[PDB]
RNA sequence: CGGUCCGGCCGGGAACUCAAAGGAGACUGCCAGUGAUAAACUGGAGGAAGGUGGGGAUGACGUCAAGUCAUCAUGGCCCUUACGACCAGGGCUACACACGUGCUACAAUGGCGCAUACAAAGAGAAGCGACCUCGCGAGAGCAAGCGGACCUCAUAAAGUGCGUCGUAGUCCGGAUUGGAGUCUGCAACUCGACUCCAUGAAGUCGGAAUCGCUAGUAAUCGUGGAUCAGAAUGCCACGGUG
């Protein structure tokens, strides 16, 4: 039976596709080791299956398109909290403790006029 | 064969009002039409100054919003054809019809 | 900070590690955003200190740290990391491996 | 700078120089042209080449064969 | 090891130590090399004299010596005995190629002083 | 801008079309012709005897309305400022102030 | 799910992501304490979002005779075979100096070489211009697709993996200059961009003084657009890491 939970970030949308029994992660074709570069990448997908107990346990086929390292990163880590609320649904309790389905809605500030940047003002004179 | 229909308009809320009216009719007359498609807003923006000297930092923001929709008409009724060519649409919406 | 009177924000702690100090630890060692490249030399800088200068790498560095004292904290890890830029050897890896031998043994 | 398929001069100053090799040598010749290429028919005149307000004579030497003839007026007056 | 670019090239790899030579920049040392059959990073340590006259014979097609600085310099010299508007710039120390001339030609104009 | 100044934009668009429209087409393409006449084109010569004001980069595009040589958008023709007097007045369609 | 030439490419599937028309949802609504029983504050739950959630648009009376007769509109004055108009060239880019505003640096948190992963947002018909072929390269030739969620610009760069350089005016930094070329355009001298070869200044973190910013901000990385035949270290947007 197949549980979905969707997850995104900035500009990242991740899917996540459970499957009951294995340890297996395949993620737009590639494996877990492949596909992410940076170690802190593989450690925060880990990060929601630490309270909820995953070593062989559940299959996760996941793609994802957009973003960067950690942007990519951070849209499987919400896609899994959903996954598991469609999986077992007692499983909330924890999952709001640990603060990881809240969506980080933190986008980016827009370029302003008359600044170069979105808070960084160009170089002032006093008198 | 297969026609279809590109409408571009303006407003939003006056490009729906010209879509639905040629849906509504193709249903009555028999013709079979996957529904329409919301194809992405291709939106110009617009910064330009507003003072004619210094003061350079005060400007103005424009944008121009340009929605599109398509229909695709399967089967060519002769009683489907003969309705949708010549209806009375918004001035605001431009067709594009590929026969 | 006159009526705004706020917390500090509490980021999420090390991934290898679990440790929550050594997270602003390499924070302040990160320049131009790069994360990847500061773990990489604070990762490689304990290993220095622990295999070959004293195991419990998680209390070797908490040694180091305590001769030099939130705040508290923070200024401390703050005079490590800049005095070690300023160093005579090659790497930045080798050179908070030393200020952290020499920290241990408070010179 | 300029692209191998052809070095470029104006049509009113090749007509000056074909005068002026069958004819003979004459009197400094008056012209604008500051960006033509120095071809080496041209050796041996004296070509006035306008700087702004007057004309200086340029007596054409052998090496200055693929240069311009807008490279030996000075435009400002300097002190 | 003295090549016919007599100053001595310092003991380190090869594409570093021909860099020295007056003319010859880092993509030219390439060359010599991938011409020679001599990898990159050998050092002067191993690189016997029938490998270094092997490098003298390639590097002999180019004038890289102070003959090279004269004949930067009369060529410099074409412009300035010519008359040209380019030998103007180089005799007084001005830029040639276009820079400005406002501020910021400290290089030209040699340093300072009001 | 000046009266003057728009009847000689006037006078390049006019010759524009006349002379460099297809006739400096041609002789742009027999000079960039690989394959024949590789020396004795002559094309060069026979262009430089052709008005000056014929040429595209010589125009200016300028403001329809008021003739201001800066701030030229084509998508109005317009200059910057009289882009604002047709839209607070609603005469460009779909025109407004926008926040994003 | 069938099909394998391992490409959603082809039957198909309408689930999902994305695309955009409408709507729900957060309102101190609920509980607890404090507070004069008030407004409110504090704490907690629920919830994607909680105390104006994040950003923008939205800027009162007035102040500085602040800025605009050179956007335009407008009272008057002045010139008119000239204060007007046409064209060629030159100047606006000069150069003994001063001031303000920026970029790249002074480097091993790096430099170079190989291999290689992940963006969002726009522009395109007198245009973007693939593929193939040639050149070290700027590009050139051949020549499709596309008025466009189809096609093109367009392989994003930092990052990751290995090797190398070992703290120096260096494989740092690239200024300046010479030579040889590319493209645009009647035309690249004054005064263009870019590539190739070679040259390798100052500079080894900056005085008094002075500036920006409380979070996806600062810092940094590239991308795109307006202007434009061509000419961005500026300006406008866009995302990456953080
Ligand atoms: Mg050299
Ligand atoms: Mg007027
Ligand atoms: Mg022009
Ligand atoms: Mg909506
Ligand atoms: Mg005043
Ligand atoms: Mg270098
Ligand atoms: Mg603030």
């Amino acid at each position: 039976n197949q549980y979905y939970g969707t997850g995104r970030r900035k500009s990242s949308a991740a899917r996540v596709f459970i499957k009951p029994g294995n340890g297996k992660i395949v993620i737009n074709q590639r494996s877990l080791e492949q596909y992410f570069g940076r170690e802190t990448a593989r450690m925060v997908v880990r990060q929601p299956l630490e309270l909820v107990d995953m070593v062989e346990k559940l299959d996760l086929y996941i793609t994802v398109k957009g973003g960067g390292i950690s942007g990519q990163a951070g849209a499987i880590r919400h896609g899994i909290t959903r996954a598991l609320m469609e999986y077992d649904e007692s499983l909330r309790s924890e999952l709001r403790k640990a603060g990881f389905v809240t969506r980080d809605a933190r986008q980016v500030e827009r370029k302003k006029v008359g600044l170069r940047k979105a808070r960084r003002r160009p170089q002032f004179s006093k008198r | 064969q297969r026609i279809r229909i590109r409408l571009k308009a303006f407003d939003h809320r006056l490009i729906d009002q010209a879509t639905a009216e040629i849906v509504e009719t193709a249903k009555r007359t028999g013709a079979q039409v996957r529904g329409p498609i919301p194809l992405p807003t291709r939106k110009e923006r617009f910064t330009v100054l507003i003072s004619p000297h210094v003061n350079k930092d005060a400007r103005d923001q424009y944008e121009i919003r340009t929605h599109l929709r398509l229909v695709d008409i399967v089967e060519p009724t002769e009683k489907t054809v003969d309705a949708l060519m010549r209806l009375d649409l918004a001035a605001g919406v431009d067709v594009q019809i590929s026969l | 900070p006159r009526r705004r009177v706020i917390g500090q924000r509490k980021i999420l702690p090390d991934p290898k590690f679990g440790s929550e100090l050594l997270a602003k630890f390499v924070n302040i060692l990160m320049v131009d955003g790069k994360k990847s490249t500061a773990e990489s030399i604070v990762y490689s800088a304990l290993e220095t200190l622990a295999q070959r200068s004293g195991k419990s790498e998680l209390e070797a560095f908490e040694v180091a740290l305590e001769n030099v004292r939130v705040r508290r904290n923070a200024l401390a890890m703050r005079w490590i990391v800049e005095a070690a830029r300023k160093r005579g050897d090659k790497s930045m890896a080798l050179r908070l491996a030393n200020e952290l031998s020499d920290a241990a043994e408070n010179k | 700078r300029s692209l191998k398929k052809g070095p470029f001069i104006d049509l009113h100053l090749l007509k000056k120089v074909e005068k002026a090799v069958e004819s003979g040598d004459k009197k400094p010749l008056r012209t604008w042209s500051r960006r033509s290429t120095i071809f080496p028919n041209m050796i041996g005149l004296t070509i006035a080449v306008h700087n702004g307000r007057q004309h200086v004579p340029v007596f054409v030497t052998d090496e200055m064969v693929g240069h311009k003839l807008g490279e030996f007026a000075p435009t400002r007056t300097y002190r | 090891a003295r090549i016919a670019g007599i100053n001595i090239p310092d003991h380190k790899h090869a594409v570093i130590a021909l860099t020295s030579i007056y003319g010859v920049g880092k993509t030219r040392s390439k060359a010599i090399l991938a011409a020679a059959g001599i990898a990159e990073d050998v050092k002067i340590s191993e690189l016997s004299e029938g490998q270094i006259d092997t490098l003298r014979d390639e590097v002999a097609k180019f004038v890289v010596e102070g003959d090279l600085r004269r004949e930067i310099s009369m060529s410099i010299k074409r412009l300035m005995d010519l008359g040209c508007y380019r030998g103007l710039r180089h005799r007084r120390g001005l830029p040639v190629r276009g820079q400005r001339t406002k501020t910021n030609a400290r290089t030209r104009k040699g340093p300072r002083k009001p | 801008a000046k009266q003057s100044m728009k009847a000689r934009e006037v006078k390049r668009v006019a010759l524009a079309d006349k002379y460099f429209a297809k006739r400096a087409e041609l002789k742009a393409i027999i000079s960039d012709v690989n394959a024949s006449d590789e020396d004795r084109w002559n094309a060069v010569l026979k262009l430089q005897t052709l008005p000056r004001d014929s040429s595209p980069s010589r125009q200016r595009n300028r403001c329809r309305q008021t003739g201001r040589p800066h701030g030229f958008l084509r998508k109005f023709g317009l200059s910057r400022i009289k882009v604002r007097e047709a839209a607070m007045r609603g005469e460009i369609p779909g025109l407004k102030k926008a926040s994003w």
